[PDB]
Formats: structure tokens, C-alpha cells, sequence
DNA sequence: GCTTATCCCCTTAAGGGGATATATATATATATATCCCCTTAAGGGGATAG
DNA sequence: GCTTATCCCCTTAAGGGGATATATATATATATATCCCCTTAAGGGGATAA
């Protein structure tokens, strides 16, 4: 039987899959009837009944996490029949990461829409010491949702919403990696989620906060935020997030980030997070982790920058010298597009900033800024730091991320 | 209703009035003596487009456009 | 607020809207990414500006346009 | 959007896809026309008009890797559309298990017929880190593997639309390739038909190698030629997922219930049978419907061809989680009671029943079960005296150990 | 022609054969005096088919079967 | 092995091979897995024997058929 | 010195004329696939005789 | 001793009748994406008449 499809409590559109793999989708008309319509992903914008496209599949698809070692579990504990879109998104295809949810034609159940369960600390480290030997989790690597509440954190329950996610221990320690990440980065004026890490017994973990889901005024409920991804903005499978690949980069960014509601402060805050990460040596930032807002009529904004990791925690102290960095996505340079560390100047993102005609000044400001506050910055998350963050970590990046920032007082 | 930001996000609600109009491009441009071409390029490209025939096919549509806040 | 009917409204509308703030055709170009030879031109010949030139125009005065029954 | 099916340089037909995504099928009539005609699988057998049945879709599945580890890698690795089937056949086209060609309308040009390029004893052990972590392949299974092409002492690579001759899979369990051998040579000394398989090593990769009945050097030497060739499942028309009987595939009953249409009807089936038995005393508990193969023939001839990827799952037992008595045989058993597959209590008993049930000559069955009642004490020496020193002599401490506990329940008898 | 050691490849042929000369599943038990029903059970699964039947069908097929060694 | 056309025709042409050939009856059945009976009504009765039957006899009998115009 | 409209050079091409390869939707007919019925009978066990 | 024809016991389904549901085909209006031809020119560099 068909799967249908909601947003938010909404009949948005079921979906009609077939045997020979001619996915056909459609638009429950009580949503194409309500004037804040919106598509449920760009790439899937908004018309009347079947629609003969694509990239319908591809989205259903980018449902399940990008790491295909995570797609065959759910076949396993949940006995589903294949590891399609369709047989796995029969099971837990209810929470689905951003606002849509998935469900039959014969299952309209409404289980305690709120619910928690007051995790003790056994429990909690329980749940994820088993992480290694109805929700959606997938970003990076290896990672699990929860829910937040208050001082304990608890097991979600019916169709309830995460407030949370917990990455576990993938990098040889990404944890107090990505956490550094976060406070240094959000130091530099990057619009990023407070996260904070995870204590339970002798575990260790992280936990970053959702911006896709918010606590309305009164607390009474906890609307999932609607948002999506680069990939399904134009159409494509979970393969092609770098450039390797055949994905959206520093350059078709840009020409999409355009039509925004903030087309003007979005397109600032990319840029700087851009450069952001060479400095700090991020290089695992791929076309997925990226992501808008679904707003209705259709518009969309940059949300706060996430899975932020550097290579510098590890780099030649075991067999991988600085030589080998090259940052995530590529911007454009003299010699075809440069993607080297230690080869992208400041003078390329001037260039790379002229290609698309975006403000000179803006571009220059930004580099300056960076360069002076940088200083600061380290210092500050520093003197901030748990009394016990591997100080290998600290200054092995610490260290890099100011050679780096060499590059910047000696040209500006 | 919602706030235009792109020649695509307009593109989009152009599509509706067709579909919901029942006119189609075979018409709608059959009384504005315009080519269906620009009509089915707009549709997927609205970006090439230019104003004087945006209108052509704003009005021919029963629609009228004007200028808000981008807050 | 009001209703847009012709290409010179649509334009001659956004005129006014820099000058009314201080803004030169020659600085609304710079925080977008296109001249003051477009910005300009477009203003007494806005009739044949392609829709993006028209949009980004918009972006630098940060405005935004909708549509609206011809009743 | 039509990718057009060839089988060695023979317009077969086209395989179109609609709009919403549909898998469809249509056979030249060229071929048709042909005293030699024969559908890629009887999943489809050739007829005058478009198809539809789901087959026209698995077909094509059972085609591509089954992993979708390598899925994602295929799209990744070579700008795909979708992890849809007839999508990453769309582009990697070139080698494909089986008689199988696919090329677009925009290619009838006359590419690379034949050409390779020999790989340095380096490089031998660079495309496998290559796998694990022109080149056109795609071998579908178990875990990370491909093909590749063999030249006297070389390992060439396929180039333009150039098959291969060898198989190379690799470690997973502590170990594959050291079991995958181990099996496969006694194989040959049990009356079963097995392809050549050896270690070809490359610097620190212990790897695997196969030689593909489906691929076949024909007198002239100068062409190379595949083989029009499927699998149980495939047969019919099943999706991978229905690959293991409890998940509602093809049992031995069904098997043999097929086995009558070979064109070598009893042979396959004593074959097949034995071989039932063989994966008792082994714990081969990976017997499904995606390791028996069947060869294609004109006017829709087929048989049962050699049998692969055979592995036994005797690794990890003894002092590990996993025990011989929760090992369960991959196809079921007929017993007493509903049916059996808890290998470990399995006596010949039970086989008895089964070769009654589907009416196969009780004195056939004895043949084969009396044959392995006194040839594994001699059978056992003389592949263990064929292998070098560097192999793993732990693999074999703990597959025979345990092969001559359930022998017991064989020579208490004959 | 074509060997055949099976059920099945029977039908698979004769179907063919029909699929080729361009007849309607319909004319052939008219024509020869047999349900139109049994060419449909025969061309999908002529398994438990009668023999005589088999004849019916190909007599009108113009068509013989022949004993290859 | 020439132009057939009825089912008794068959049975006769078989056992013409599967006597002169030494073999019989007793055997076949024992081999394909059916019944002595099977063989033996069907040899004589063909007529209402099905083709599920008439193909396990072409096994024991290292025959086959085929069709021809 | 700052704001603004032309113009030169140049690549891309929207858009009108005129015209064609994909689309929902539809009716005579065609149509290979199914259903309750009904019943004569085949292979299955097991087994003796003209 | 042996190959071969019957024979009861016994489950099921094939074939007939009649009838019907699910395809599937050559039709037939009406409809979004294209294609080569060709003409005013708009939006980028760069520059400056006013």
C-alpha cells in the first residue's frame, strides 16, 4: 500500500511506490489548499497531482544516514523486508530529520504524542554502549538522538520529537574534537549551536542541540522546524556531498544562496564560514552539512553551521604530515580551483570572491576580522575548557590554526 | 500569502495559476500574442526573463504585482 | 501597498525608494555584485531588465514584491 | 533512459524506462528471429512487446552488487542519478555478471574491442585498497570485491567494453579469503564442481582469485567471451531480499522441482543433493539462492552450472560467542518435525526423509551419502599436503576437528 | 530447432509461435473446439496440462512436435 | 523421429526406444521418481496423461523433443 | 568631489515567425488473466494376477 | 522371478459453461519542452560626457 505523508499534522502528499521502480508522488490537496504551502524539499516544489520527476526517489531517499554500514540495521531490529526508501521508512519512518513524517495508509495511530522517560545514569549510558558492537540520526559518522529535558535526559516515546543529538565516539577522539569546534567557532561571530558534552559512568560522548525543532513560548510544545538539505535542493543521492563526486561546492552555493529571505547576511556569514575552516582545518565539510529553512511559500534561509571537525587533532604525529589537508569543498583559484591548506592565501578567496562578484569589502573585512579576533578566541575557549580536555587536542590544533592565521597579519 | 525573493520563487506561484486557472500556456499567451516558448522557458528559467513580458503574462493571468518589506 | 500595473511603475517605484534613504546607483551595486551602468540604465529603461537584475536591485534596497488579485 | 542489453556483440534489446521511473522491457526482433534466441533469464523469456512484471526489475537488481556499501560508492565514485538499479547500470554499463552489455543508442561506435594494461607486482596490491577503501566492474555478493583480467603471469585491467576472466575478493569473521581457498580445493576432491581458485599475493594483501565459468577464452584465443548466466532467484524473478528460504525464497524443494528442466535434469540434481550433504559436514550455513547459478542456452536450455562462493562458518567456533549448535543450515531440512536446519543435530535420518519426500531414488541418495563415509580420512590429507606454509594452519584445526565429529554419524553406518 | 527438457520452455515457445503469426488467444480454442480460458492456463502454467490438449494447440499452431536424441 | 500428431503416437514411438534400448518400465519409475503404473497407463492411455508427466519419461530416457514446422 | 546617463567592445540570447517531440485523458474494440461451479481422473501409497 | 496391466484408496485441478476483470492497443483531442532562423540589446569591463 501507498505511504503517505505529513508535515507537522498536515496532509501534505502520499507517495506512490510501484514494483518497477517508477516512484510516483502527489499533493494532498490540503496542503497545495493552505496559502502558506510549502514544498517538502525544493527539488520537490509545489504543482498539482502526480509528478513526473526524479528527484522524487532521491529525496525519500536521503532519508537514511550517507555511512551505508547504518543502512541495514533497521532491517535487522525492526525486521523491515528490504533496506529501500520504502522498507526502510516503513518502520521508523516516523521522525524524520527536519519536520516530514512517513507512515502506510492503514496506521493513523496516535500514541502518547508527549512522553519521556527520566533516564538514570546506567540507563543513559546503557542505551549508548550498545551504539558501537522511530528516529533519524545521520551527519558525519555514527550518531544517535535523545531528548533533553531539563537537568536528565530522557527516551523519546510515541511521535515525540529530539531535542538533541548524541554523537558517539567515532579522529581518534572526536568528542571533545567537535565540542572545541563549536565554542572556538561560534567565538569568531559564526552563527553555530551552543552544544555541550555527555558524562555517563565511563562513557564519553557529544551532544549538540537541533535547530530544526523549538520550544514554543509557553512550553507547552515542541514544533520540529522544517529544513532540508543542499542535496535535495537540486536532486541528488547521498554519493555526491564533496566534489569527487559530483556535488554542490563553493560556487553553486552561491549562485542558489541568492534567492534567500536573508539573501544579503546568509551569503556573508558562508563566505566567513568558508575561510573559518581552513583556519581551523575542518575539512570534512561536505555538501550535507548544510542545510536552509522550509519556510512557507517556499523561501529559505542559512541555518547555524554544524558537524565542524579539523584534521589537526591528527596530522603527521602517526603518518599523515600538514602537507596532506585539503579543504572539504573547493573554491576557485589560477590553476583550475586550488583545495590546498598551506596553498590557499588570502589572495584566493579574493579571487575565488571576485569570480562571483560578491563585495570585495565585505571579503577583505572578513579575513581582517577573523585575523585579529582569532588571537582572542583561542585564549578564550582555552581558559574554558573542561579541567580535563586532552590538552593533545588543544594545543595540536591550537598550534596549526595560528600558523594559519600567519597568513592574514602579514597581508592585512 | 508569501514573499517573493527570487525570479524562481516567482516562477513557482506562476505555475498555479494555470493548474488552478485551468489556462494553460497554449492560451494564456494566445491573448497576449506572445510565444508559448518564453511561457515553458519561464516556467523552468525565469531568470532570462525580462520585465515588459513578465507583465504580459503577469496581467494576462488576472495578477497584478507590487513591492513590500524584506524585513 | 500599492498596485504595480507597467514595467515604468514597477521600476519607477524603486527610484524613489533609494532616494528617499540616500543611496547612489553607484554604492547599491557594490553590497550586490553588479554596476551602476545596470542600476542606472534600469531606472529610465526598466522595461527589458532581465528578472534578476530586477530581484538583486531589490536585495541592496532589502525589498520584497508579491503579486495580487487584478480583480 | 534506454539502455540498450547486448550479449557478446549481439543486439539483444532495450531496456526502456518511463517517466515515473518504470522498468520495462522489448527484444529485437533481430534476435528474435534467431534459431539461438534465449531470454537473460526464464525470469523473461522472449515474446513480441513490452514487459512489465516485476521481473523486468529484479533481473536487472540481482545484476549491480547487492551491498549497498558499494551502491553509495557506485554513485559516488562514478556521478550516478539514484541508487536505483537501472541508474548505476546507466553509467557502469561495461562488466556485468552475465552476458550482459549495456550502452546507450549513442554508442554503437566500435570502442576499445580489446585492451588492458598489466599491473606492477606494486600496483597488484593498490587496486584492492583501491576496492576495500576505465575502471568498469561490478561484481555482485557478499562483501568487497571485484574482477579482473589474466594474462599468462600478469593482471591486466579491462578497458572499453572488455570483460574479465578472474575473480578477486577479500578478507572480511578474522578472515575470507584463507576459508574461501580452504573449501574450494576439497571440492575437486569430493566429485564437485568447483572453479579454479589460488592466492595470488601483492605485497601485504593475502587476496583471493576465481576463475568465472561465465567467462570462457574460445579457440582462437583472440576474443575473450562471457556466458549468459543466472542464479536460482534471478531464474524466476525475485529481488535479492528473498534470498534465504526463511525470508520466503527458493528452498531444495523448489530446486529440484526446477532441477527437472536442466537439459541435464539428473545430474544437476545428484550434484545439487550432494552437495546438500557436503554443506552439512562443513557448516556452510551461507546455501542460498544467489551461489547457485544455472547456465543459458538457445531455445531456453539451461543446467546447473558450478557452485560458488561456497564458505564454511567454522571460524569463529569454539572459543568464541557463536556456537556450531546455534549454526543452522542456510536451506531447510525435512524432518519429523516441520522441517530442520540446526546443522549440528542433523544425522542422515533426516536427509532420507527429504530425498523420499521429493521422490528422489532412495539408492541415489545412498550413493552420495555412502560416498562420504570413508573418504574424507584420505580426501582431507591430500588437500592438506597441497598447501603452502604461509597459509594459516589454524583454519584447518578447526574445520576438520569438527568435519570428523558429524563424520561419525556416516561411518557408525556404512 | 530448439531443444527443450522442461514444462515450462514448452510454453514459452508455443507462445512465441502464437505472439508471432499474430492470432487472438480466443480464435485458437474456437477454431479448434476447446475454452478460450485453457490457452490462457496453458501459455502461463501449462504444468499439469492435459497431454491431448497440447495437440489441440498445436495442431492449430500449423504447426508438429518431433523426438530429438 | 518423424512428423507427430497424436498422443498415442508418442507413447508407442517411446517405449519403441525404452524396450529396444534394453531399459523398461520397472526401472524408469524407479529412477524419475513416479510411480511403475505411471508409466505403464500412460504408455498404453496417453491420452489424459499431462505434459508434467511426459517430460520426468524424457530423462529416464536420454530424450527429448522439440517443434517443428 | 560626488551622482548619473551614454557610448565603445562584446558575449549571450529572449522572443517573435514558424514548427515538433512529450503529455493527461478516452472509446470501438481487444484480451490475457480470474472466480464459484462441476467432475472425470491422474499420479501416490500399497499390491496381486492373466 | 520379472516386466506390465490393472485395481482400490484418494487428493486435486483441468476443462467446459458462462461470465468478467484486467490489461493493452490503434484512436484522438489538446498541451509543456524544444529546434533552427534571426534582430535589438542588455547586463559586465572599463571610461567618462554632463
Amino acid at each position: 500500500p501507498k505511504l503517505v505523508t505529513w508535515m507537522n499534522n498536515q496532509r501534505v502528499g502520499e507517495l506512490t511506490k510501484l514494483a518497477n521502480g517508477a516512484h510516483t508522488f502527489k499533493y494532498a490537496p490540503e496542503w497545495l489548499a493552505s496559502r502558506y504551502a510549502r514544498p517538502l524539499s525544493l527539488s520537490l516544489p509545489l504543482q498539482r497531482g502526480n509528478i513526473t520527476s526524479d528527484a522524487v526517489f532521491n529525496f525519500f531517499d536521503n532519508l537514511l544516514p550517507d555511512s551505508p554500514i547504518v543502512r541495514d540495521r533497521i532491517v535487522k531490529r525492526y525486521h523491515a523486508k528490504s533496506r529501500q526508501p520504502f522498507d526502510l521508512l516503513s518502520e521508523i519512518g516516523r521522525d524524520s530529520v527536519g519536520a516530514v513524517t512517513l507512515i502506510p495508509e492503514d496506521e493513523t495511530v496516535t500514541h502518547p504524542i508527549m512522553a519521556w522517560e527520566k533516564l538514570t545514569e546506567a540507563r543513559l549510558e546503557e542505551v549508548l554502549t550498545a551504539y558501537k558492537a522511530r528516529i533519524s540520526v545521520a551527519g558525519a559518522q555514527e550518531k544517535t538522538a535523545l531528548l533533553r529535558i531539563g537537568n536528565d535526559w530522557c527516551i523519546p516515546k510515541g511521535i515525540t520529537p529530539t531535542t538533541h543529538i548524541i554523537k558517539l565516539p567515532i579522529l581518534s577522539q572526536s568528542v571533545d574534537n567537535e565540542y572545541y569546534c563549536l565554542l572556538l567557532a561560534k567565538e569568531l561571530g559564526l552563527n553555530v549551536p551552543d552544544a555541550e558534552i555527555i558524562k555517563a559512568g565511563n562513557v564519553r560522548a557529544l551532544a549538540v542541540e537541533r535547530f530544526d525543532r523549538r520550544w514554543n513560548a509557553e512550553r507547552t510544545v515542541l514544533l520540529r522546524l522544517p529544513q532540508e538539505d543542499m542535496c535535495q535542493t537540486f536532486g541528488l543521492p547521498s554519493s555526491v556531498k564533496y566534489e569527487s563526486d559530483g556535488g554542490p561546492g563553493i560556487a553553486r552555493i552561491m549562485a542558489f544562496l541568492m534567492g534567500s529571505s536573508e539573501a544579503l547576511k546568509d551569503r556573508y556569514d558562508f563566505m566567513k564560514f568558508q575561510v573559518f575552516q581552513w583556519l581551523i582545518g575542518a575539512t570534512q565539510g561536505h555538501a550535507k552539512n548544510f542545510s536552509v529553512f522550509i519556510q512557507a511559500g517556499g523561501s529559505y534561509r542559512l541555518t547555524p553551521f554544524y558537524d565542524i571537525i579539523s584534521a589537526f587533532p591528527v596530522l603527521g604525529g602517526t603518518g599523515i604530515h600538514i602537507s596532506d589537508l585539503k579543504l572539504a569543498m573547493g573554491l576557485n583559484a589560477s590553476k583550475g580551483k586550488k583545495t590546498a591548506i598551506d596553498k590557499i592565501y588570502p589572495r584566493h578567496f579574493l579571487a575565488t570572491a571576485k569570480v562571483l562578484r560578491f563585495p570585495e569589502v565585505q571579503m577583505h573585512e572578513i579575513l581582517s576580522d577573523f585575523a585579529r579576533m582569532i588571537p582572542a578566541a583561542l585564549d578564550n575557549v582555552k581558559t574554558s575548557l573542561p579541567t580535563d580536555f586532552p590538552e593533545n587536542v588543544v594545543t595540536a590544533v591550537e598550534s596549526n590554526v595560528l600558523r594559519l592565521h600567519g597568513r592574514l597579519s602579514r597581508e592585512y | 500569502f508569501q514573499k517573493i525573493y527570487s525570479p524562481t520563487q516567482l516562477a513557482n506561484a506562476m505555475k498555479l495559476v494555470r493548474q488552478q486557472n485551468g489556462w494553460t500556456q497554449s492560451e494564456l499567451a494566445k491573448k497576449i500574442g506572445i510565444k508559448q516558448a518564453t511561457i515553458s522557458n519561464f516556467e523552468n528559467n525565469p531568470d532570462n526573463t525580462t520585465l515588459t513580458t513578465f507583465f504580459k503574462i503577469l496581467q494576462s493571468l488576472e495578477l497584478s504585482m507590487t513591492l513590500c518589506d524584506a524585513k
